C-alpha cells in the first residue's frame, strides 16, 4: 500500500517538490494539507503517498535529503513548502561538490544514518509498506553518490521491498561540470544492482523537447522540470487511483522487467505542453509512441520493445483506446519482441491532469535504451583514458580500479541489451 | 441431502462468487438480509437449496461459502455490499499484500503463512455438514493468488478431505482484459499442480465471454461486471441440479460419472444460449436454442468441436421445455452437424429440464427469456486452448523471460519444465482420443 | 497496411501470390512466427488452426480449409463417397473403389467375380498381384478411355477450383489436359497408362508442348472430331461433380460463423471415357498450376479470396 | 433413438436419449513449502553478505 518517497540533492529536491505540487493538486490537497476536492476518486488511494495527520490533514510520506541547505531552504519557502513534515528535512552543510565520492563515501556517510532514522520512522507507520521512490540526478554528488548509498542501505534493511527511482541522466547540452559522466557511470552500476525500476530521465531529451517541440529559445531547469513533473504524475497514476493494471510497484515490475538487470524504462508523455484544442485518441496514441515524446534521448526504432505500459487519462472512449493501441501494435509489430506475447498493457483513468482534458503516458522497456548508456560510456572513456579529473575522486579515498569496474559493468549492461535486441 | 462448500480465491473467484450468490438468492427467493419467506422450516431443513445454504435459528439463510484473497480491497466490497448481511466474518479471509501475479508468491511465499487459517475456516463450515459432498473452487488461471494459492489449497483439501469431490470454475486468460504478461506461466503451473486433485473443471475463456458481451449484448467495452453476470448464469445452470429437485447431476460425483470417463481429461466445454440484450424480441424455440449449442460463437471457450470427438454430452434446459421438443431438435441437429463420438462411448445426450426459466438480475444486461439451455460436452476440441497457452509459454520460457521472479520466491526452475512436460502429455492424450 | 505470413516456401502458387501482394504496396510480409497477421499462407501439414482467430483487432484469414483432407486423401475420399447420403454408394461419376489395409477386401473379391483394376495410395488384371503388392485403395481401371487423335493416347483433365470464406465455389475457366505421348495399349509399361507430367517427361512434347493441351485446342478438337463442344460433353459433368463434393463437406469445414476464415485452392483430376462420360479420380488440396496460367489464376486468388476480405484502395465460373 | 431413465418431478424432469450405441501426504507438502522457504532465506543471506562486503569497502575508502 504505502510508498516512502525520498528526494536527494539539488535536482532530486527540485523535481521532487514539483512532483508533490502536481499530485497534491490532482488529489485536491492544498498547500496546508487540507483536502478541497470534488470527487472520492481523489481520496480512495491517497494513503499510498500521504499520511493522514490530526484534523484530517494529509502529509506527504516524503523525506528531503541534501548535503547543503540551499535547495531545501527554497523548497520550505516554496508554494507547497509548508506541507512537508518538518522532521523529514535532513541536511548537512558541507555539500558534495558534484563529487560522487563525497556523496557516497565521505560527506554522505556522515549523514546517511540520520536519513535512515527518518525512513525507519515512516516505514514503521506503514500498515503494509510496498517500496521506496527516489528522485535524484546521476550527474551531481549528493543525489548520485549519497542517493545510491541510501538505496544500498535501504535494501539491506528492507530487502523484500521494491526500490523505484526517477534518475535524471546528465547531458553535455545541459551540463554543470565535466565530471558528470564519472558520477553517472558510478551510479548506473549501483542502480543496475539495487533497484527494481528506474525511469531514465535524460536532460538531453528534455532540452531537445523544450527547444524543438515547445519552441523555447532558451530552456531553463524550470522548463525541464515541467516535463518531468508531467511524466512523474503520469507514470504514478496507476499507483494513485483505482485501477486493475500495474496498481502497485511489485506488479509493475513483474509486467515490465523480464530480466533483473534490464529495468531501465523509457518514459514518454502526450500532449507535449509548456492550447485549447483537445487531442483525439488516435492523436494521443501516435504522439505517445513518437520518439519526439520520449524523455530518454533514444530512438525506439534502433531497438525493440520488451514491454510497454500505456496510461490514458481523461474521459474518452475505452473502445477507441483499445482499437488504437491494437492499431499501433499490429502496424509496427517488428519493434515488439515476439518472444513476449501481449507485452503491451493499457490502463485508463478518468481524472485527467491539470490543464488538459486528455493525456497519455508512455513507459517502455526498450533495448534502444543502450544508446543512452553508450553515450555516457563514451564521455566517460574520453576522460578516463587520460585519467583526467580523477584527483577529485582519489582525494576522497577512491582507487582507479573502482572506475574500471564501473565502466566494465555498464559496457556489460549495453551488451546484455544488444543480446535481446537480436534474439 | 448433502452439502456443498464453495471456495472463492483471488479477485476473479471472489467477484464471480459475488455475482453467483446474488443470483442464487434471486432464484431461491432469499433476500439481502438472508430471510427466505418461502422456507417454512425455520432454523433447519434438508431441502435441495440447503446444499448451498445453512439456516440460523433466526431464519437467516447463510451461504456455505468461504472467500479468500491475499489483499483486502475486493473482499472489502463484500463486507460492505448489498449481501453483507448474508455472510459471516469468518467466511471472508483477507491478507495484507497480494501475490503480484506470481504463482510462486501465492503458492509458496504467501500461501505457506495463510493456508492453515483458510483450512480452519473451511473446517468450521464442514463441521456444520451432515454429509459433505465436496467443494466448488472459483479462481483465475492468470492471477498469482488464483493460480498459486488455489493449487496449494487443492493439495491440502485432498489430504484433509480425501473422499470428497472437487470441481473447478476457472478463468482462462485473455489479453483483452488480462493484467499480467506472465499469465501463461501461472496458468500452466497451476494446471500441472492441480490436475490430479480436480475431478471436473469448467474453463471459461474471458475472450469468449468478452465477444459474447460485445456481439450479443451490444456492450462496446465489457467490464468485469458484464462478464461476471454472464458467467453467473452459466455457473447457475451447472449447479441448478444441486440446488433444486431433480434426478440428473444431483451430486458432485455424478458430474464425474457423466462428463469425465478419463480422469485427466476432465475439462468439459460449456455452451449457453440464448444471450439476449435487455435493451432490445422474438423468443427462440427449443430447436433454435439447442442448435445454438453447436455454434462456436456461444461457447465459453472458442474452439471447433467439429474437428474433435465427444466423450459425453449433457443438455441442461431451464424454462418452458418438454422432452418431446428436445428429441425433435436433437434428431434434426444430428442430420445437419458433425457430431462424432469416440467409438467407445454411446452417441447420446443426458437431458435435464428445470421448469423455472433463468432468473436475471434486475437492471442487468440480460433480457428475461422463456427458455434457455447450457450444454456440457466433453470434447477434445477444447485442447485448442491448451495448445494456445502452451505456445505462449514456450515463447517466453525459451528465453527464461520473467523466470527470475519465480525463482526469487523459492521455486525451482525445474518446476517450469516439469509443468510444461505434463501439459505436453495432456495435449497428446487429447490427440490420441481425438483421432 | 494489411499483413501476412508465409509458411510454405515450397508452394509455387502462393509464392506468386505473396509476390503480387507485395507489388500492391498495401501488404507487408511478417516473419513466420509473428502472430499479428491478417493472412496466413500456411504449411501443408499440421497447420495450427487452433491458434487462429485469437488476435484482438485482427481479421485473420488462412488459405486452407480445416477438414478438407477428407476430400484430398485417397482413402478418405472413398470413405466419404460411400458413407455420405449426398454422394451415396451408387455414385455414377466415381469409379468403384475399396479401402484395404496391408478394411475392405471381402467386398472387393465379391465384385471381382473387363476386370482390370488399379491400386494406388497417397495395374493388373489379377487381384493376387494387387494384394501381394500391398494403406491403399483399389478402384476399377477405366479400360475404355477417350483417346485423342492423332496419337491414340490417354489423358486426364485438371480443373482448378477456389472456395472463398463465404463458400462460393469458383471454377477457373482455364483447365489443362495432361496428355500421354505414347499410344494406349490394352495389353506393365506405365507410360501409356499413366498421364502424370513427371512420368511423361521421363515421344514427350510431340503433339503438344509439355504434354499440356488447353481448353481452346481441346474444344476445337471435340468440334472437329466429335461434332460437340467441351461445355456440353464434359464441362457440365465437371461442374456437377465439383459442386457435389464440396457441398457435401460444407457443414464440416465451413468457417461461416468461426472466429477465423478459410479459403483454399483445389485441384480436381478427371477422366473421360470414349462415351464422353466424366469420372472423378482425385482431389488435390495443394495443387500447382500450369506455367502459362500462374499469372491469371494467382491474380484471381488475390481478387476473389483475399481482396474480398481485405479490400485495397472475371476468370472464374461461379458454381 | 430411444428415450431412457425418464424421471419427473414438480420442478422438472430428466432423461437420456441414446442415438447410436458404442496423492502426496501432508508431510511431503510441508517439505516442499519449507524447501522453497530455505531457498528464499539462502538467497537473502547471500544478498546481505554481499551488502556487508560493500559496507567494509565503504569503511576502507
Ligand atoms: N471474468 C473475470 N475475470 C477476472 C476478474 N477479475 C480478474 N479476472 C482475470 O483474472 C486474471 C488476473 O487474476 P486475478 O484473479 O485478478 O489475480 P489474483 O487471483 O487476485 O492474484 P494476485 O492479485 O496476483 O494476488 C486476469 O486474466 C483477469 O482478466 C473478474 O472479475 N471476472
Ligand atoms: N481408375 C483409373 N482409371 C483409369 N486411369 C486411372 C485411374 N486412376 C488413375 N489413373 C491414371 O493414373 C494416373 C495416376 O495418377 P493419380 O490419380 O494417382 O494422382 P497423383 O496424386 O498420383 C498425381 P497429382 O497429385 O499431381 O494429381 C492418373 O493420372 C490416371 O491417368
Ligand atoms: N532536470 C533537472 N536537472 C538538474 C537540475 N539541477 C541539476 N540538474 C542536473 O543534475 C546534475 C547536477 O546534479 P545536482 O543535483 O545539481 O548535484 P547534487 O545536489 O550533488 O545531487 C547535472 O547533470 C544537471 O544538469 C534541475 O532542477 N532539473
Ligand atoms: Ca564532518
Ligand atoms: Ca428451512
Ligand atoms: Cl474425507
Ligand atoms: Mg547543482
Ligand atoms: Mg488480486
Ligand atoms: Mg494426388
Amino acid at each position: 500500500r504505502e510508498i516512502v518517497h525520498i528526494q536527494a540533492g539539488q535536482c532530486g529536491n527540485q523535481i521532487g517538490a514539483k512532483f508533490w505540487e502536481v499530485i497534491s493538486d490532482e488529489h485536491g490537497i492544498d498547500p496546508t494539507g487540507s483536502y478541497h476536492g470534488d470527487s472520492d476518486l481523489q481520496l480512495e488511494r491517497i494513503n499510498v503517498y500521504y499520511n493522514e495527520a490530526t484534523g484530517n490533514k494529509y502529509v506527504p510520506r516524503a523525506i528531503l535529503v541534501d548535503l547543503e541547505p540551499g535547495t531545501m531552504d527554497s523548497v520550505r519557502s516554496g508554494p507547497f513548502g509548508q506541507i512537508f513534515r518538518p522532521d523529514n528535512f535532513v541536511f548537512g552543510q558541507s555539500g558534495a561538490g558534484n563529487n560522487w565520492a563525497k556523496g557516497h563515501y565521505t560527506e554522505g556517510a556522515e549523514l546517511v544514518d540520520s536519513v535512515l532514522d527518518v525512513v525507519r520512522k515512516e516505514s514503521e507507520s506503514c500498515d503494509c509498506l510496498q517500496g521506496f521512490q527516489l528522485t535524484h540526478s546521476l550527474g551531481g554528488g549528493t543525489g548520485s553518490g549519497m542517493g545510491t548509498l541510501l538505496i544500498s542501505k535501504i535494501r539491506e534493511e528492507y530487502p523484500d521491498r521494491i526500490m523505484n527511482t526517477f534518475s535524471v541522466m546528465p547531458s553535455p547540452k545541459v551540463s554543470d561540470t565535466v565530471v558528470e559522466p564519472y558520477n553517472a557511470t558510478l551510479s548506473v552500476h549501483q542502480l543496475v544492482e539495487n533497484t527494481d525500476e528506474t525511469y531514465c530521465i535524460d536532460n538531453e531529451a528534455l532540452y531537445d523537447i523544450c527547444f524543438r517541440t515547445l519552441k523555447l529559445t532558451t530552456p531553463t531547469y524550470g522548463d525541464l522540470n515541467h516535463l518531468v513533473s508531467a511524466t512523474m504524475s503520469g507514470v504514478t497514476t496507476c499507483l494513485r487511483f483505482p485501477g486493475q493494471l500495474n496498481a502497485d510497484l511489485r506488479k509493475l515490475a513483474v509486467n515490465m522487467v523480464p530480466f533483473p538487470r534490464l529495468h531501465f524504462f523509457m518514459p514518454g508523455f502526450a500532449p507535449l505542453t509548456s492550447q485549447y484544442r483537445a487531442l483525439t485518441v488516435p492523436e494521443l496514441t501516435q504522439q505517445m509512441f513518437d520518439s519526439k515524446n520520449m524523455m530518454a534521448a533514444c530512438d525506439p526504432r534502433h531497438g525493440r520493445y520488451l514491454t510497454v505500459a500505456a496510461i490514458f487519462r481523461g474521459r474518452m472512449s475505452m473502445k477507441e483506446v483499445d482499437e488504437q493501441m491494437l492499431n499501433v501494435q499490429n502496424k509496427n509489430s517488428s519493434y515488439f519482441v515476439e518472444w513476449i506475447p501481449n507485452n503491451v498493457k493499457t490502463a485508463v483513468c478518468d481524472i485527467p491532469p491539470r490543464g488538459l482534458k486528455m493525456s497519455a503516458t508512455f513507459i517502455g522497456n526498450s533495448t534502444a535504451i543502450q544508446e543512452l548508456f553508450k553515450r555516457i560510456s563514451e564521455q566517460f572513456t574520453a576522460m578516463f583514458r587520460r585519467k583526467a579529473f580523477l584527483h577529485w575522486y582519489t582525494g576522497e579515498g577512491m582507487d582507479e580500479m573502482e572506475f574500471t569496474e564501473a565502466e566494465s559493468n555498464m559496457n556489460d549492461l549495453v551488451s546484455e541489451y544488444q543480446q535481446y535486441q537480436d534474439a | 441431502m448433502r452439502e456443498c462448500i464453495s471456495i472463492h480465491v483471488g479477485q476473479a473467484g471472489v467477484q464471480i462468487g459475488n455475482a453467483c450468490w446474488e443470483l442464487y438468492c434471486l432464484e431461491h427467493g432469499i433476500q439481502p438480509d438472508g430471510q427466505m419467506p418461502s422456507d417454512k422450516t425455520i432454523g433447519g431443513g434438508d431441502d435441495s437449496f440447503n446444499t448451498f445454504f445453512s439456516e440460523t435459528g433466526a431464519g437467516k439463510h447463510v451461504p456455505r461459502a468461504v472467500f479468500v484473497d491475499l489483499e483486502p480491497t475486493v473482499i472489502d466490497e463484500v463486507r460492505t455490499g448489498t449481501y453483507r448481511q448474508l455472510f459471516h466474518p469468518e467466511q471472508l479471509i483477507t491478507g495484507k499484500e497480494d501475490a503480484a501475479n506470481n504463482y510462486a508468491r501465492g503458492h509458496y511465499t504467501i500461501g505457506k503463512e495463510i493456508i492453515d487459517l483458510v483450512l480452519d475456516r473451511i473446517r468450521k463450515l464442514a463441521d456444520q455438514c451432515t454429509g459433505l459432498q465436496g467443494f466448488l473452487v472459483f479462481h483465475s488461471f492468470g492471477g498469482g493468488t488464483g493460480s498459486g494459492f488455489t493449487s496449494l489449497l487443492m493439495e491440502r483439501l485432498s489430504v484433509d478431505y480425501g473422499k470428497k469431490s472437487k470441481l473447478e470454475f476457472s478463468i482462462y486468460p485473455a489479453p483483452q482484459v488480462s493484467t499480467a504478461v506472465v499469465e501463461p506461466y501461472n496458468s500452466i503451473l497451476t494446471t500441472h499442480t492441480t490436475l490430479e486433485h480436480s475431478d471436473c473443471a469448467f474453463m471459461v475463456d474471458n475472450e469468449a465471454i468478452y465477444d459474447i458481451c460485445r456481439r450479443n449484448l451490444d456492450i462496446e467495452r465489457p467490464t468485469y461486471t458484464n462478464l461476471n453476470r454472464l458467467i453467473s448464469q452459466i455457473v447457475s445452470s451447472i449447479t441448478a441440479s444441486l440446488r433444486f429437485d431433480g434426478a440428473l447431476n444431483v451430486d458432485l460425483t455424478e458430474f464425474q460419472t457423466n462428463l469425465v470417463p478419463y480422469p485427466r481429461i476432465h475439462f468439459p466445454l460449456a455452451t449457453y444460449a440464448p444471450v439476449i440484450s435487455a435493451e432490445k424480441h422474438e423468443q427462440l424455440s427449443v430447436a433454435e436454442i439447442t442448435n445454438a449449442c453447436f455454434e462456436p460463437a456461444n461457447q465459453m471457450v472458442k474452439c471447433d468441436p467439429r474437428h474433435g470427438k465427444y466423450m459425453a454430452c449433457c443438455l441442461l434446459y431451464r424454462g418452458d421445455v418438454v422432452p418431446k421438443d428436445v428429441n425433435a431438435a436433437i434428431a434434426t441437429i444430428k442430420t445437419k452437424r458433425s457430431i462424432q463420438f469416440v467409438d467407445w462411448c454411446p452417441t447420446g445426450f443426458k437431458v435435464g429440464i428445470n421448469y423455472q426459466p433463468p432468473t436475471v438480475v434486475p437492471g442487468g444486461d440480460l433480457a428475461k427469456v422463456q427458455r434457455a439451455v447450457c450444454m456440457l460436452s466433453n470434447t477434445t476440441a477444447i485442447a485448442e486452448a491448451w495448445a494456445r497457452l502452451d505456445h505462449k509459454f514456450d515463447l517466453m520460457y525459451a528465453k527464461r523471460a520473467f523466470v527470475h521472479w519465480y525463482v526469487g520466491e523459492g521455486m525451482e526452475e525445474g518446476e517450469f519444465s516439469e509443468a510444461r512436460e505434463d501439459m505436453a502429455a495432456l495435449e497428446k492424450d487429447y490427440e490420441e482420443v481425438g483421432v | 497496411m494489411y499483413t501476412f505470413v508465409v509458411r510454405d516456401e515450397n508452394s509455387s502458387v502462393y509464392a506468386e501470390v505473396s509476390r503480387l501482394l507485395l507489388a500492391t504496396g498495401q501488404w507487408k510480409r511478417l516473419r513466420k512466427d509473428n502472430p499479428r497477421f491478417n493472412l496466413m499462407l500456411g504449411e501443408r501439414n499440421r497447420l495450427p488452426f487452433g491458434r487462429l482467430g485469437h488476435e484482438p483487432g485482427l481479421v485473420q484469414l488462412v488459405n486452407y480449409y480445416r477438414g478438407a483432407d477428407k476430400l484430398c486423401r485417397k482413402a478418405s475420399l472413398v470413405k466419404l463417397i460411400k458413407t455420405s447420403p449426398e454422394l451415396s454408394e451408387s455414385c455414377t461419376w466415381f469409379p468403384e473403389s475399396y479401402v484395404i489395409y496391408p478394411d475392405e477386401r471381402e467386398v472387393f473379391l465379391a465384385a471381382y467375380n473387363g476386370n482390370v483394376w488399379i491400386a494406388k495410395s497417397s495395374i493388373s488384371s489379377e487381384a493376387s498381384e494387387l494384394l501381394d503388392f500391398i494403406v491403399h485403395v483399389i478402384q476399377k481401371y477405366l479400360e475404355k478411355p477417350l483417346l485423342l487423335e492423332p496419337g491414340h493416347r490417354k489423358f486426364d483433365i485438371r480443373s482448378w477450383v477456389l472456395v472463398d470464406h463465404l463458400y462460393n465455389i469458383y471454377l477457373y475457366r482455364e483447365g489443362v489436359l495432361r496428355t500421354s505421348s505414347e499410344p494406349y495399349n490394352s495389353a506393365q509399361d506405365k507410360t501409356c497408362h499413366l498421364t502424370n507430367h513427371c512420368i511423361q517427361k521421363e515421344n514427350y512434347g510431340r503433339y503438344e508442348e509439355g504434354n499440356e493441351m488447353f481448353f481452346e485446342e481441346f474444344n476445337q478438337y471435340l468440334m472437329d472430331a466429335l461434332n460437340t463442344t467441351l461445355e456440353n460433353s464434359i464441362l457440365l459433368q465437371i461442374k456437377h461433380i465439383i459442386r457435389s463434393c464440396l457441398m457435401c463437406i460444407e457443414p464440416a469445414i465451413s468457417t461461416k460463423h468461426l472466429h477465423y476464415q478459410s479459403f483454399q485452392l483445389f485441384g480436381f483430376d478427371f477422366m473421360v471415357d470414349e462415351e464422353l462420360k466424366v469420372w472423378l479420380i482425385e482431389v488435390n488440396g495443394a495443387p500447382a498450376c500450369a506455367q502459362k496460367l500462374y499469372a491469371e489464376l494467382c491474380q484471381g486468388i488475390v481478387d476473389v479470396a483475399i481482396s474480398s476480405v481485405f479490400p485495397l484502395a472475371s476468370i472464374f465460373i461461379k458454381l | 433413438m430411444e428415450v431412457i431413465e425418464l424421471n419427473k418431478c414438480t420442478s422438472g424432469q430428466s432423461f437420456e436419449v441414446i442415438l447410436k450405441p458404442p496423492d502426496p501426504s501432508l508431510e511431503e507438502i510441508q517439505k516442499k513449502l519449507e524447501a522453497a522457504e530455505e531457498r528464499r532465506k539462502y538467497q537473502e543471506a547471500e544478498l546481505l553478505k554481499h551488502l556487508a562486503e560493500k559496507r567494509e569497502h565503504e569503511r576502507e575508502v
